[PDB]
């Protein structure tokens, strides 16, 4: 029934009157903040705005609500041009999700000024200098962490302890490890007691980490105050400090969310090397098993050199003797370059997205 | 091709001790079971040891214990060291090295006689 | 001469007549239809819809029949627009052709009652709880079958027959292989008594990894139920248990796409390979033959070498020992990587399309 | 002066008349013919072509001549509208330059009625049946030549030459050497005398590869018919009989196009592993030549280990024992992927641009 | 209040007059010099010019000012656009930055008729004929210094003196390197009081590498004219010679802008490596240590390994002999490819940027 | 599995000399410490020497200088000189091969009975 | 260079035996034909044995069977079994090495009088 | 560290022959120069011979071809055949291993004195 014609510098936009007033709460929606602009000579609301993003602004009346950026007009012209004819912010919303750009605030501090106090020095080190201190000591005892546990495998090192098994304080590498427990405890005991929700502390990842970080030297402790493979398996587990450096570097976040998108694409690279493997090392077995002079036992021992050949590693322990073989291990070394370069693009851009993201 | 060439010879009688040993060119003993085996002359093939890749050393139900076979690995030779002759083991000990389903290779043979 | 002026709010499009009765199915075909949006007051049809489609949207009347939709324009907004003006079933498949959509149903069930429910519960996993179940026990039998047929090679199972050869169901892995074997069979027999058209059966390369699969199984028994060369090209075509875990992985049949796609790229591949061996053993065979430790002994003897030197594999059992040998092995590395790198970006691009577009 | 306003479909484009006659010679440049679209009842050219192209076929009158395709028009779309309005040829070429496409005819086929039937026989394989014939002769000739290359070289078929040089027609390799270097020469002499100018012909790298392939037997059996660094020289360039196996595969033209664009990044592909391998080499050398174990005589010789660890070849039989040895060699495979990673993206660039352009 | 209405080629743009008039010193904010195209019969500026550029030439004046080149208008005509509505200079910049073109002419020549012969004769290699022949010396004094360099250290060239130390004018090779120091200080001394300020001398890169090019020799000069260490490690940062390549290289100084911009992914590829070797030298230490034949006696000497199977050298003096270890080596070669592909795509992004930027 | 086999014995009176020998068969000996234990008859295990793995000799408190401890690494043997014999040391000498805190392989021991 | 050392000298009479060796400093016998040549007095060169690479043993007309020639290829050593003696072939046994095309090696020689 | 450890004792008189030979540990002699050098009681040190890396042998003055060096290059070990004894030289020779411009080793020497 009603027309009104818009007028968006010399651009008609002749649209009906109910798609207009369709939003009520916009600067089109009333008709009382609308008259500003409305021109009583020409009978028509001559705006003097960005042409191109009116297209889009009137496609939001006419399409009950709906945000698209015109690929012809900038970001922030757009946005300059949705604040103008104040859409709303969830119009900003849509927009903003629709661009890729994510808006997650959460961060609910706690409110009882000391156990936010603590929690700001402790979680965030931009929020004060001793924060920042308090992140740098973190940072060394890690290193320092890590140093020890690969230090304390140096055969130079263990000097009267190299004796055989049938012939805790003094040992100088216990003091440190066990300094480093004690942080570790600390910065843990501190923010489980200083964060506001147990639930969230309980579920990060960066959390479990720093549990995982700390269970086996306990386990060994109350071990030592009194089996075998358990003892190997948690003396290798001990290397998980190292992940505990992933809070204070924000590459290594930026790979954990990496990895845990390209999940399928991981998995598509294992299973396409397994086939692979399990196909040229058969061949190889087969065309080389009738040489005396072969070193594949089995199939099952060809999988290393086809990994190796595969990779393009080729240490040289294990390679072919014969021409059918050397015919086999020159197609491993070109069908595994073609596997591992198909998913590896899918693996990148998704590092490249949640890197420049950032 | 191949050959596993030997040398075993002598005439050592009851009692005393002999070492044979058994080479091979184009073939790795490393990389293939080994084996003696034995022929007196009127009779058939008789086994006497076998030293599996991998060191799975299994003699003949009369020749255990007064024998023992042996590999080097480097200088690509299987050995036998047989001790406590008696004149009932005269024969013409081969050797034999083998892959089970691909291939068999023997030796022209030796010959151990016990007086 | 009948002028017909659209207007797609405020923005007039004057077309003839004839070119908008062109096609009398559509929305503006149809007088009786197009009736509805006609303005009398202004003579002319007042649409209330996006303005950059109808620009689309007209030239399809004025090529006849053609739909090509703007880069400016998103695809949902632009099907929407094409369902509005009604125009047709096969301007949506001409659309989504020219996007990149494919349309194939076929899937010809058959209408037995009998052999379509025994057809869907094993072709189609997700068409029952029993179907995903059948999926699940396949899969089973086809990876013990592949640890069944990498087992048998290793040399700890084969001690009582360790001998030579000059001095069959008790064997263990026999029986696993005939179970398996039956298990493939039946699910090969029922497959095609359930198949609605015999000449699809015969005719799938999924169907055909079925049958060289269970071919040499019955090869073998027959033959033992009474030459070498075959045997042992049978032993090895037995491998191809493998490729019937490809019905139940999508990242196979992705890759099978991927390569059939690419089968240009990977014949120069092979082909820029071949010339630049050839080039390099001949070049290092001549630059190294006058140094008596050389262990190049010709230039078929130099093949392996350039392979292993271009696909960066690099054993290390040939190399050059001369000066000369060494300044052509460095030009084998580095023509290597170009030669390698120049198809496969195209076959990553095959497969990245047959990824996303899944 | 005179403004005449055009139509299409809707959209007004009112320019200036001497604008539009600057050309005479197209469908707007000629009155006479202009006229057909003329509508006196409303004094415009209403055309009902396409909305968007006109804005391009516009500006080519009004920038004195230029065909620029908007983004948002299709090729052919594109180029029908220059058909219609009838622009000219000298248009489509501009039009076709300034997309990438590229016009050349040539190809002056003799006019002598003889000199074009064995020419085209020869050149041309898809003329006939026959020159597909002569095709296949060609490169079964060019195969059996190299492979009779390849095995002169096995130590086995040289027996009764194999004693100290101190104590030609029976030998067979000879036989067949001959044989196609009578081919190559029969099918060099019969394109000369049929090529329409002597001065392409003395021109082609394609005809100078023929020439090459043929000298080497000639200068051989000249010195034969009666010194030693030209006898290897020339022994090691008979190699370039693969190199004519490039007139008949797309893939090694397409290979030889690449080459001789990126001859700018091949340069510094070298000049970058040059850099790299002379700091490396150097770096390797100074860490490690206090050990005595060490095998770096000295930097030239460390050039070596540097080129196959950047290249990720790694042979194996240069590599560091010390400390920082190892940590100088754990930077030159990284500092070398970098170094490489660099210009072979521009280089594989190029390869898509000649590859998809066929 | 006034309103105008101009017409780009019958495309209406009503703007208010205060918006046109906000820029003066334009064409369309000089009343008159704007009164040239002004139509009094219609009361509109008619202009004949390109339809789509005028929309960003009206937001120029439309938001103070900004220049913003529509996606779908080449380069070229916007800026003669810009050029015929004489926006200004200041426009030209603002544009040329949104592009992406960077406008730095500096050279501060000096003007004292004699600091500046010299200086253009060897700054500038393209200012004479004889400033191109001293680059070509400085060149060919770099490289015989390189050579000079690397050949000092053939055992071959040291037969007197390869004797035990217990029992300088004369050497060949001091000689010439005493010429290549006295040309670069030569070169460096006329640089530096020609340059027109010692503040721009005494910062750039390219003279702090000819400074380190000549330090090396007079503290061995004056060393030698009367510790251990200090001598070797000058010993090898005497390979710096290289680095003054990079004023005659354009290639050399692309790199090492990509290097400086490309600074945190250089970082973050360590970091990932450190992180992966630690984590794959733990558990390939941690899962071969209970076999007799193992070569890894720590972590420490199995990063090595991890170093050479990440990067996928593989060198094979160390390698996994168990089976846990073995897979352990398979997953080091696949997980450093990822490492290695996820940073070295936006390093190359970077060079690509900077050398196509050339 | 893995034996450090030893070839010690004879009878040599107080002086002279004596060297023992210990090969292994799936141990190396330059990537393990290695190092001889003596046990006399009604006494329990002695140490005599030791080379650890990287060659830190360090012998006991008693047969100091008149000993000495060798390692090949190419045919993956362990020795002991025994110079200036006492009939002290009269003991199975065994030999112990070992990776600390992983294990420890021990030989069925040789005979040094010094009159 | 390169230098293909000899050690067959001696005086053996007719009958008994004598075995040649042939050694070879910056030349890999594995890799190159290997063979001996003799050069009686008064008269030429004389071809007696060559091994070519890949073991291809082939005699003279006059020396077959009272001869034998081998390889080592871990020793780099050429030899040369010399049974059967006569006073027939007394000459100065050289040793030579070669590639077919690229290089030939000889050595100073040695005297083999059989008296 | 490093020793080069000799064996070259004895009391050769005039004349005859005597061989001294010298070993390393943690160097390699492949990769290293060596050469033996003598000193007579009273005197100085006296160069005697020297083999660079790449088998450069060159003597001194006087013991010119009535000595000679050589290299195994796998035993790891450098020889000296003493020819031509003479009382004149009777010095402890010792050896040595070195590298130009980075370090030089010695062995603590051995006695050959000529009666
Ligand atoms: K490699
Ligand atoms: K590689
Ligand atoms: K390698
Ligand atoms: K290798």
């Amino acid at each position: 029934g009603e027309r009104v014609v818009i007028n968006i510098s010399g651009l008609r936009f002749e649209t009906q009157l109910k798609t207009l007033c369709q939003f009520p709460e916009t600067l089109l929606g009333d008709p009382k903040r609308r008259m500003r602009y409305f021109d009583p000579l020409r009978n028509e609301y001559f705006f003097d705005r960005n042409r191109p993003s009116f297209d889009a602004i009137l496609y939001y009346y006419q399409s009950g609500g709906r945000i698209r950026r015109p690929v012809n007009v900038p970001i922030d012209i757009f946005s300059e041009e949705i604040r103008f004819y104040q859409l709303g912010e969830e119009a900003m919303e849509k927009f903003r999700e629709d661009e890729g750009f994510l808006r997650e605030e959460e961060r609910p501090l706690p409110r009882r000024d000391f156990q936010r106090q603590v929690w700001l020095l402790f979680e965030y080190p931009e929020s004060s200098g001793p924060a920042r201190g308090i992140a740098i000591v973190s940072v060394l005892v890690i290193l320092i962490s890590i140093v020890i546990f690969c230090l304390e495998t140096l055969p130079e090192f263990r000097d009267e302890k190299d004796y055989p098994a049938s012939t805790s304080f003094s040992d100088p590498f216990f003091v440190v490890e066990t300094l480093c427990i004690i942080w570790f405890s600390f910065e843990l005991l501190v923010r489980f007691f200083a964060c506001p929700s147990k639930a969230t502390f309980s579920r990060n990842i960066m959390n479990l980490i720093d549990i995982v970080a700390i269970i086996p030297y306990f386990i060994t402790l109350g071990t030592e105050l009194a089996s075998l493979a358990i003892l190997r398996v948690i003396r290798l587990v001990r290397v998980f400090r190292i992940f505990k450096l992933s809070r204070h570097s924000k590459g290594l976040q930026i790979l954990g969310q990496t990895l845990k998108a390209s999940m399928r694409e991981l998995g598509l690279l294992i299973f396409f090397l397994f086939i692979g493997v399990i196909l040229f090392s058969s061949a190889v077995y087969f065309a080389e098993a009738d040489d005396p002079t072969s070193h594949f036992s089995s199939i099952p021992d060809a999988f290393w050199w086809a990994v190796v050949t595969m990779t393009t590693v080729g240490y040289g322990d294990m390679h072919p003797v014969t021409i059918g073989g050397k015919i086999v291990g020159s197609l491993c070394a070109i069908a595994g370059v073609l596997t591992i370069a198909l998913p590896v693009p899918v693996i990148v851009s998704n590092f490249n997205y949640f890197y420049h993201r950032e | 091709e191949v050959q596993l060439v030997e040398s075993g010879g002598g005439l050592v009688q009851a009692g005393g001790s002999l070492g044979l040993s058994c080479s091979a060119s184009g073939l790795l003993f490393s990389r293939n079971s080994a084996g003696w085996y034995r022929q007196a002359p009127g009779k058939q093939r008789e086994f006497v040891a076998r030293i599996r890749m991998g060191g799975s050393i299994n003699y003949a139900d009369t020749v255990k214990g007064r024998f023992t076979i042996s590999r080097d690995n480097a200088k690509n030779t299987v050995y036998l060291q047989m001790n406590s002759l008696k004149p009932e083991d005269t024969a013409v000990y081969y050797c034999s090295s083998w892959r089970t389903g691909f291939y068999e290779y023997w030796g022209q043979g030796t010959l151990v006689t016990v007086s």
